């Protein structure tokens, strides 16, 4: 019920901080279009335990693939600070003495035009 | 005429086909184009790859086991 | 049409050794035999013919050195072959040899 | 003979960065600004140098170099490619951002033991079979490239164990170590 | 890889858009903007298609991308007539591509595909295809940059001379080597050598010109510790050796009487003498309208560490430290060129611009652009292996 | 594109991480073993200093001192700088509050195992602790 | 290239041997015995496949046809 469940992930696996509601959700968005519409189509979690101490978390059939990596200088409590009480009623939890080393990727495209056009013109007469 | 209807992928023919795809798939707005290229693509990807697997079967999939091994 | 040079093959060819004990004491060596060319009494040859069509990689043993005599063969009567070359889809190996 | 030379195998030349979030970050901390300093006021203070430019003054140099350090291993606001040399004897801290630096990888020392420990062998021993690879020890701030003008001010082993055990004393004070 | 990665992405582009705009009478501006660059091609007379680095290397043709960039057509005339038109990617010339770099077609790609390609897994890349011949940029090593070194030239003038390197970031101006050294020898005199002066002046007239009209405020930037009269006693005679000089205004005459165009006029000398100081002298510091305290604090840093090895409270540089050296790899090498090469082309566009308003006609630049200037400098510089231009070559 | 492709591929991975797992990218070597399911205002702290605000090199039982958290903000132009705090009595305790650190902030999104639910909880704004 | 037909040194036909090896490699072999199992007693054939590196395999990657 508490513990490691804090999870930093890359802007490209931006994920919604509320759930998925039919009310919440819209069409704004569209190679290159390719990534777009993937923000959201997307970015709940279920974050995979494996038998060698690692973790897959998945949005889809696409996977993110972590380590539980310590840290040291980020040394906070998590807290749901809920606008509720005096000025947010954070609520506590587990401490940020790890964070998820894991890998997210993209790619690119290529082009082709011309080089030079045609010339030696000349006036009548 | 004569480069359309001949079974075009072997042997060295598909990779500059597959960049080919891919350049068409980037130079396209829009996102019908795109779709279309991305799925042609993941068709032509997957039958070379097979024809790569299927020459590798034999003497090349046996080297293969052993440099697994070893390491 | 193999991946390996011309001299390659032959080269290798000559080394693979070749049944002699019944026979190579009765031919001729080749720079005393009359004839033209070969003889028989003066030489055995052989006929190499691989074409790989299949799609796996082609083993070009000694299997496929076929000899004109029946004793003067590679080392395959009674384990495997002594490799000469690898095919791959479309290439091929024809010469004949002589001994 | 000797003028055309070779790379050494882990040798990295610098591909070079911009000295810009360095000098908004040095800004931001208890630093002095070149043009609102009184000359009065450079004689106990050390000189800080980025990329050869002497930009700032600092009045104490043994919160910066462990600053610096710091993001350098965390891969955030100082770029790996980074390096940053602190002379002791005069007052000078010297950065360098620029490209064309040549540097190697090193292991970095802690107490003295290595933050190369187990966990990262077991990682990246299983690297293929898993996404992990070499920049995950420079995020892990395991390993650092270290620059021919910062090796300078390196103390530093050439095995872990041997190099970092205990006898009569040769430093004590091990930072780095071969790989 | 990631040398030529950095000077593609990121140096290609910064030495274009870092050109000034041109004018020429009406007169334009002319302005350069985003540059783009597609993979390698051959026939953008055939039917446009990617070039294999192998068809390449076979056809005796040159690995290089075609490179195309957006040009503002900006003018204005009489009675407030202007227009920008622009021509979106007008091509500028081709770039020969480092085989295996993240703008070659042979990148993130399998050795399946490799096979498939005709070309080798295990190649490391790193080298370029120039008619068909494989070419290296072998890194050439150099004195390190913006980084001041003391050193005994004892076979001058000089007892030691400081130096210093000094450099912007990749500037249409190239380094100024500084020399700032003491006399052997009243004695003990020390002498900055300055760039385009016929000669090295005394550091104290430097600081004169700087605009620092005190003794005691001179020394302030030379000196940090006012307790010690060790450094004081120093810097004494070459204090005495400017007394003369007072003001600002005086004090640029002594340097402008020694540029290599000296002014007829008293004020073209001023002109000149302010002009040096700005932004010859000491360009990493600062090239701005006002940044004379900042010159004059680095300035005095490299009196001051002279001061320090000529007390032998410091050790002596060593030129030969690699510390103190950096590496032209293939980034910085074609860099160094592509400047170059871009000048020359402005140049073009610059007497095609004037041919055709004088003429009191209209100008176009699609015709001013000769594509022979990049295209076949940098396949000639990778090719000869001379770093230069191929009439100044020796 | 097209909106009916977003909802449905949304609410179904909503599932397809649900099913049965047995088999992926990294098998045979390895095989899943089990699930770990998915505003907010994280007080960072300084590694040397080592804050007092939450104490995580101790991992108190108990508040030896009070009853709950009173952290409101630390002014009423100052809503996210929040007194960051395990404190209940007027007492001149030396806790340190949340400060504007925005600057080095940056992102942290945080999840708890919400009794097997789909939800999220990420953090809004990254502010940090101090020796005031 | 390809496994030499003969040993260099004293002549022993190894050519037939390297398939066999790298089955005795399939199965999990040290090369020690894999070596001892194929009967290559002397120190010079023993060589030849130690130290032969395989590179028609990879030279077979270069499809001229298909
Ligand atoms: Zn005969
Ligand atoms: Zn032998």
């Amino acid at each position: 019920g508490n513990d490691l469940y804090f999870v930093k992930l890359p802007n490209f696996l931006s994920v919604e901080p509320r759930p998925f509601d039919p009310q919440y959700y819209e069409d704004e968005f569209e190679e290159e279009g390719r990534t777009r519409l993937k923000l959201k189509v997307e970015n709940n979690a279920r974050i995979v335990k494996w038998s060698d101490g690692s973790m897959s978390l998945h949005l889809g059939n696409e996977v993110f693939d972590v380590y539980k990596a310590p840290l040291q200088g980020d040394h906070n409590h998590l807290f749901i600070r809920q606008g509720t009480g005096l000025q947010g009623q954070a609520v506590f939890k587990t401490k940020l003495t790890f964070r998820p080393h894991s890998t997210d990727s993209a790619t690119h495209r290529k082009m082709t035009l011309s080089l030079a056009d045609r010339c030696s013109k000349t006036q009548k007469i | 005429e004569k480069e359309r209807f001949r079974k075009a992928p072997p042997n060295y023919a598909m990779k500059k086909t597959q960049l080919l795809k891919e350049k068409a798939m980037a130079e396209d707005l829009g996102d019908q184009d795109k779709a279309k290229q991305i799925q042609d693509q993941l068709n032509e990807l997957e039958e070379r790859a097979e024809a790569l697997d299927r020459q590798r079967t034999k003497n090349i999939s046996a080297i293969s086991y052993i440099n697994q091994r070893n390491r | 049409s193999s991946v390996l040079h011309d001299e390659f093959i032959a080269h290798r060819l000559g080394l693979i050794p070749l049944t002699s004990d019944d026979i190579v004491d009765k031919l001729q060596y080749s720079r005393d035999c009359t004839c033209e060319e070969f003889c028989p009494e003066c030489s055995v040859e052989f006929t190499l013919d691989v074409r790989c069509n299949e799609d796996q990689t082609r083993h070009v043993t000694s299997r496929d050195l076929i000899s004109n005599s029946p004793r003067v063969i590679p080392v395959t009567s009674r384990q495997d072959d002594i490799l000469i070359v690898k095919l791959r889809k479309g290439q091929e190996l024809r010469l004949r040899a002589y001994a | 003979v000797g003028l055309v030379k070779n790379l050494a195998l882990m040798a990295y030349i610098s591909v070079g960065s911009q000295p810009s979030p360095i000098l908004e970050f040095l800004e931001e901390w208890s630093m002095e600004n070149l043009e609102e300093i009184s000359p009065a006021a450079i004689a106990d203070a050390t000189k800080i140098f980025v990329n050869g430019c002497w930009v700032g003054i600092h009045k104490d140099p043994e919160q910066l170099m462990n600053t610096l350090r710091k993001l350098r291993r965390q891969m955030d606001i100082i770029v790996s490619e980074v390096s940053m040399i602190r002379d002791i004897r005069e007052r000078e801290i010297r950065i360098y951002t620029d490209a064309g630096r040549i540097c190697r990888p090193l292991l970095i020392v802690e107490k003295q033991k290595l933050l190369l420990k187990k966990r990262h062998i077991d990682q990246l021993k299983e690297r293929e079979y898993n996404n992990y690879s070499w920049q995950d020890l420079v995020a892990s701030g395991v390993v650092e490239y270290i620059d021919t003008l910062e090796e300078e001010t390196v103390m530093l082993a050439m095995t872990p164990d041997d190099l970092q055990e205990k006898e009569v004393a040769y430093c004590s004070t091990y930072t780095h170590c071969e790989i | 890889l990631d040398s030529f990665d950095e000077f593609i992405q990121m140096s290609v582009q910064r030495i274009v858009e870092d050109a000034p705009p041109i004018d020429l009478p009406p007169r334009y501006l002319l302005k350069f903007e985003q540059i783009y660059l597609s993979k390698p091609t051959h026939w953008e007379d055939g039917a446009p298609s990617p070039m294999m680095p192998n068809e390449a290397r076979l056809r005796n043709l040159t690995y290089s991308a075609p490179l195309y960039v957006d040009i503002t057509k900006t003018v204005i005339k009489e009675g407030e007539e202007q227009l920008q038109t622009q021509h979106q990617k007008t091509f500028i010339g081709k770039i020969p591509i480092m085989l295996r770099s993240t703008y070659c077609l042979l990148n993130g790609l399998t050795d399946r595909d490799l096979c498939e390609l005709n070309e080798c897994p295990l190649d490391p890349g790193g080298y370029f295809i120039i008619n068909g011949s494989e070419k290296v940029l072998i890194a050439q090593e150099k004195m390190a940059t913006n980084t001041v070194y003391v050193f005994a030239k004892k076979d001058s003038k000089y007892a030691y001379t400081g130096e210093c390197r000094s450099c912007l970031e990749n500037s249409s101006r190239p380094t100024s080597t500084i020399w700032v050294s003491m006399l052997a020898r009243i004695g003990q005199r020390i002498v900055a050598t300055l760039p385009y002066i016929k000669q090295e002046v005394p550091i104290i007239i430097v600081f004169r010109a700087l605009g620092f009209v005190s003794d005691r405020d001179i020394l302030e930037h030379i000196i940090y510790d006012f307790e010690d009269p060790e450094m004081m006693e120093m810097v004494k005679p070459s204090l005495d050796e400017a007394f003369v000089i007072q003001e600002q205004n005086v004090a640029l005459n002594f340097i402008g009487s020694r540029g290599a165009k000296p002014g007829v006029t008293k004020e073209k000398r001023i002109k000149y003498a302010k002009e040096v100081l700005q932004k010859e002298m000491l360009p990493h510091v600062g090239v701005s309208d006002f940044c004379e305290t900042k010159k004059a604090y680095f300035l005095g840093y490299m009196v001051h560490r002279l001061l320090l090895a000529a007390l032998g409270r410091r050790e002596l540089d060593d030129r030969d430290h690699y510390g103190n050296k950096r590496l032209d790899l293939a980034g910085p090498l074609l860099a160094f060129l592509f400047r170059g090469m871009f000048k020359n082309l402005l140049k073009e566009v610059r007497i095609y611009a004037q041919k055709f308003i004088d003429r009191g006609k209209d100008f176009n630049l699609e015709l001013a652009i000769k594509t022979r200037i990049i295209s076949d400098g940098l396949k000639y510089s990778l090719a000869t292996g001379n770093w230069g231009d191929q009439k100044k070559a020796h | 594109k097209d909106r009916d492709s977003q909802i449905t591929a949304i609410e179904k991975t909503f599932e397809d991480a649900q099913k049965s797992i047995s088999q992926h990218y990294s098998k045979p070597r390895v095989t899943p073993v089990e699930v770990m399911p998915v505003s907010q205002a994280m007080i960072r702290g300084m590694m040397d200093e080592e804050g007092n605000q939450f104490v995580a090199y101790f991992l108190p039982v108990e508040e030896t001192l009070k009853k709950r958290k009173r952290d409101q903000e630390e002014e009423m132009d100052y809503a996210p700088d929040d007194v960051y705090d395990y404190k209940i009595a007027r007492e001149y305790n030396w806790n340190v509050k949340n400060k504007a650190s925005k600057g080095y902030e940056e992102n942290y999104f945080f999840i708890f195992r919400e009794g097997d639910g789909v939800y999220y909880n990420e953090l809004e704004t990254r502010v940090r602790l101090s020796k005031r | 290239m390809i496994i030499p037909v003969r040993c260099f040194t004293c002549g022993k036909i190894v050519g037939n041997k390297w398939e066999a090896y790298l089955g005795l490699l399939q199965a999990e072999y040290t090369e020690g015995d894999a070596l001892d199992a194929l009967g290559l007693k002397r120190y010079c054939c023993r060589r030849m496949l130690l130290a032969h590196v395989d590179l028609i395999e990879k030279l077979l990657n270069y499809a001229p046809l298909e």
